[PDB]
């Protein structure tokens, strides 16, 4: 899965 | 509508919770790059990373 995004 | 491509578990009380194949609707996208969403298929609504899904058509 990709990397999670900063929030 | 947009799609999940993954399936993505909660890490706060606010994020939503969704399966690959989940129909969301996109209700607020303007606080970054996660996007307040609400999904067609649980009735939930909360913040999803954007990256995880893709606009349906």
């Amino acid at each position: 899965a990709p990397p999670l995004p900063p929030r | 509508t947009f799609v999940a491509l993954y399936d993505y578990v909660s890490r706060t009380e606010t994020d939503l919770s969704f399966k690959k194949g989940e129909r969301l609707q996109i209700v607020n996208n303007t606080e970054g790059d996660w996007w307040l969403a609400h999904s067609l298929t649980t009735g939930r609504t909360g913040y999803i990373p954007s990256n995880y899904v893709a606009p349906s058509d």
